[PDB]
């Protein structure tokens, strides 16, 4: 009949979040959770049948039947935990009714922000902004802004986020002026 | 585990399509799966075993062919514009309650005719003189632009090899003109390095369009526009 | 109410003697078959009136399917053990899965399988484990214990959802099961061997076929020998029994709450 | 371990002569399933003979009703011939 599950979930990088399921159906057979990332196939994570909390490294799966409800606690949180957590439940025909997922999204903890617009030759490019600070998409037909990205330099250490703008009377220093970009924000 | 085949498909509305899935885990029930934004994979066909198949929720616009044990192919025979969507084949042991196993999956996408069909225009941008100074780091930024329908895998390439470390593509496109329901498609990625190794002196922004085939008709005075990698260094 | 019970067979015979189904899976409310599926007909069906009435064709369908899948296992895992046994011909294997719902409203389960009708593994779903009666049985327990998921599953469908199948069918065929008709009890005196009576405690005509039937000398139970006769079908939806006895007599029927004496 | 059937013939009421009634042969406990059943009537199978599915018993053996109307007479004779593995010849259980 019916899984319920959040659409979207956001959570800080080395933090704990728990994905919440409920479901309404005709019988009980377990239930599962996958984990999709983002252009992938979904991938199993666990299987739950009796009343329990199930632990498999940082991510635990909880199931209560007469509650009907599940979750899917994930502890030490990873930038490569961001994916799609898909809930679905075997009913009393063993169909696998499948939930329309959890978008699971993990902010960097940004050690030292510097927030900065910088122009890369008809290209403008806001990085080093904190977590915490949301790009607009772009106001005029011409100028086009895509929205803020997460990037790891393993080797360094560093995480940093980027939005990217460009256009064909446009430039950086009005880029992001839809954007409410920290005062901080340097303009070389 | 579990092989589907193509990755991604462009049809025009009316041509005939089957998808390919095979698996070598010895497995007896196989199933069809569509994935949409905003709902659960729906079911469209499954085979219990060897010998059987049953429509699954969505199975107008389909049919299937367990061919043998580890076969079972998808038959789309007049495509549609609402059967452009992502298929997953999924396999498991006939209990009622198995894990299954999912194929990698495939993107279709159903147009009226294919004359908005467009490869990308990849451009690199290299890192602000700025950035460099101030932050002691070098982003280099690529751009995929003008490309429909939505089928490309974008990917850096540091002195030959593929990299992951540093590197940023938008999870979605960008609609060019957003009013047009024909709209034309933008993607950008970013590659950071150590000013340094960005001071030493390669870095090429890798995009795999995927297109038309030779088996698709093409009549207009431009380029056929072919499943092709469009690159900038 | 009254004990009632939920069970499914199946019936894997290899090198099947024509005519004779590979694969054959009924199920039983109490002493009623519901429903029935074979290797010939492929198709799972009602085999009671109240299951085709009360389930829609969506049932039917998605069962068959499954039970398509299920008879093909079926097969595979006798292979399996013939191969294990060095044994060759046909050969049988079967498996019965159920539950009870009691009068107190407790319940049991289980699931055991047999080979050439004989005990082959017993689940435990209170352990988890499966009880093998020789070093085969010992190799699939082994396997089948190496799924824990499966186990847990199986506790779950015998305890939670069987329960559920049980109650459901319980009210789909209530006129039916959770009828009374008494017995129609007498007593038949006839002298056999010269100087051996044999009295006859003849009932009819019950339902359900639960019956209790004894002599009883002076209203204390017979220190002697008493002959049973077995629980049997007259039909018509009605069972008959006996219980007799050699030579003040009397006899005692006891069925679903009523109790009877007939005085000789 | 192959177990032979046991073959009860019964009426479903009390039996009386020239008095209709219904002629059961319960044809039980035993493995395996394949098994071959006829009432007979002073010796001819009786052709309207109606009969339950094969049933299952949680000692792993068979059942079986095979069941036809009648009215009992003092000169007929009614019979139940059953034939199974364990069987060297089919087996003729008489009436009582
Ligand atoms: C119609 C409901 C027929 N069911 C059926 C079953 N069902 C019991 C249970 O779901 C199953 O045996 C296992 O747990 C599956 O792995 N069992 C059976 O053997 N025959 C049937 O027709």
């Amino acid at each position: 009949q019916n899984i319920d599950q959040p659409t979207e979930m956001t959570a800080t990088e080395g933090a704990i979040v728990q994905i919440n399921c409920t479901y309404q159906t005709s019988g009980f057979n377990g239930l599962f959770w996958y984990q999709q990332h983002a252009g992938e196939a979904p991938t199993f994570l666990s299987y739950n049948v009796l009343d329990g909390l199930e632990e498999k490294g940082r991510f635990s799966s909880f199931l209560s039947r007469s509650k009907g409800y599940s979750y899917l606690l994930l502890k030490e949180l990873q930038m490569k935990d961001s994916a799609s957590y898909l809930c679905a439940v075997v009913d009393s025909n063993y169909q696998l009714i499948w939930g329309a997922g959890t978008k699971l999204i993990i902010k960097p903890d940004i050690q030292n922000p510097d927030p900065a617009v910088y122009q890369l030759r008809s290209v403008c490019l806001f990085t080093d902004f904190d977590s915490q600070t949301n790009v607009s998409q772009s106001k005029d037909s011409d100028v086009y802004i895509t929205d803020k990205c997460v990037l790891d330099m393993r080797s360094m250490d560093f995480k940093s986020n980027s939005a990217v703008a460009w256009s064909n009377d446009f430039a950086c220093a009005n880029a992001f002026n839809n954007s409410i970009i920290p005062e901080d924000t340097f303009f070389p | 585990g579990v092989t589907q085949t193509p990755k991604f498909q462009v049809l025009k509305t009316g041509q005939s399509m089957t998808l390919q899935c095979a698996q070598d885990m010895n497995h007896n029930s196989m199933y069809w799966y569509r994935q949409d934004p905003g709902m659960g994979l729906r079911l469209i066909y499954y085979s219990a075993s060897e010998g059987t198949t049953d429509k699954g929720e969505v199975p107008n616009g389909y049919n299937v062919s367990r061919l043998n044990k580890r076969e079972f192919s998808l038959r789309l025979e007049s495509a549609a514009p609402s059967q452009t969507s992502v298929y997953f084949c999924a396999s498991s042991p006939p209990g009622g309650t198995d894990t299954q196993y999912f194929g990698e999956g495939s993107r279709l996408t159903v147009l009226e005719d294919l004359k908005n069909v467009f490869p990308p225009e990849v451009a690199v941008f290299e890192p602000s003189e700025a950035e460099i100074s101030h932050t002691q780091k070098a982003t280099l930024v690529c751009l995929a632009t003008g490309f429909y329908p939505d089928h490309v895998e974008l990917s850096w390439w540091v002195n030959g090899k593929e990299v992951h470390s540093g590197v940023c593509t938008d999870p979605q496109p960008l609609k060019e003109q957003p009013a047009l329901n024909d709209s034309r498609y933008a993607l950008s990625s970013r590659l950071r390095v150590s000013a340094t190794f960005w001071q030493n002196p390669h870095f090429r922004c890798q995009v795999q369009f995927y297109g038309l085939s030779e088996n698709d008709e093409w009549t207009q005075d431009r380029a056929k526009p072919v499943t092709q990698i469009v690159s900038a260094e | 109410m009254r004990t009632h019970s939920l069970r499914y067979f199946r019936l894997g015979v290899s090198d099947p003697i024509h005519g004779v189904p590979e694969f054959i899976s009924v199920g039983y409310v109490d002493s009623h078959p519901i429903t029935t599926y074979d290797s010939v007909t492929r198709q799972k069906e009602p085999r009671a009136p109240w299951m085709a009435e009360n389930l829609a064709p969506d049932h039917w369908e998605r069962y068959t399917q499954l039970l398509r899948g299920w008879q093909q296992m079926f097969k595979v895992e006798l292979k399996r053990l013939q191969r294990h046994y060095n044994h060759s011909g046909s050969h049988t294997y079967q498996r019965m899965i159920g539950c009870e719902l009691l009068e107190d409203g407790s319940t049991t389960g289980f699931l055991q399988y047999a080979y050439d009708g004989q005990d082959f593994l017993i689940f435990n779903k209170d352990t988890l484990s499966w009880l093998a009666v020789d070093n085969v049985a010992h190799t699939i327990k082994q396997a089948w214990e190496a799924n824990q998921h499966e186990l847990l599953y199986q506790k779950n469908w015998l305890e939670e959802e069987c329960i559920a199948w049980l109650k459901r069918f319980l009210e789909y065929g209530k006129d039916t099961l959770q009828r009374t008709e008494p017995p129609l009890v007498r007593v038949n005196r006839k002298e056999t061997f010269p100087g051996v009576t044999a009295l006859f405690c003849k009932a009819h005509g019950f339902y359900p076929p639960e019956i209790y039937m004894t002599w009883m000398k002076n209203g204390e139970e017979i220190v002697q020998e008493i002959d049973y006769g077995d629980i049997l079908p007259s039909g018509d939806g009605t069972y008959q029994a006996w219980a007799s006895i050699e030579l003040l007599y009397s006899c005692h029927v006891e069925h679903s709450g009523v109790h009877m004496v007939l005085q000789v | 371990i192959q177990r032979t059937p046991k073959i009860q013939v019964y009426s479903r009421h009390p039996a009386e002569n020239g008095k209709s009634n219904f002629l059961n042969c319960y044809v039980s406990g035993f493995h395996p399933s394949d098994i071959e059943v006829d009432l007979l009537k002073n010796g001819e199978r009786i052709e309207k003979v109606e009969h339950s599915d094969l049933s299952f018993s949680k000692d792993w053996s068979f059942y079986l009703l095979y069941y036809t109307e009648f009215t009992p007479t003092e000169k007929d004779e009614y019979a139940c011939r059953v034939n199974h593995v364990t069987l060297s010849q089919p087996k003729i259980v008489k009436w009582d």
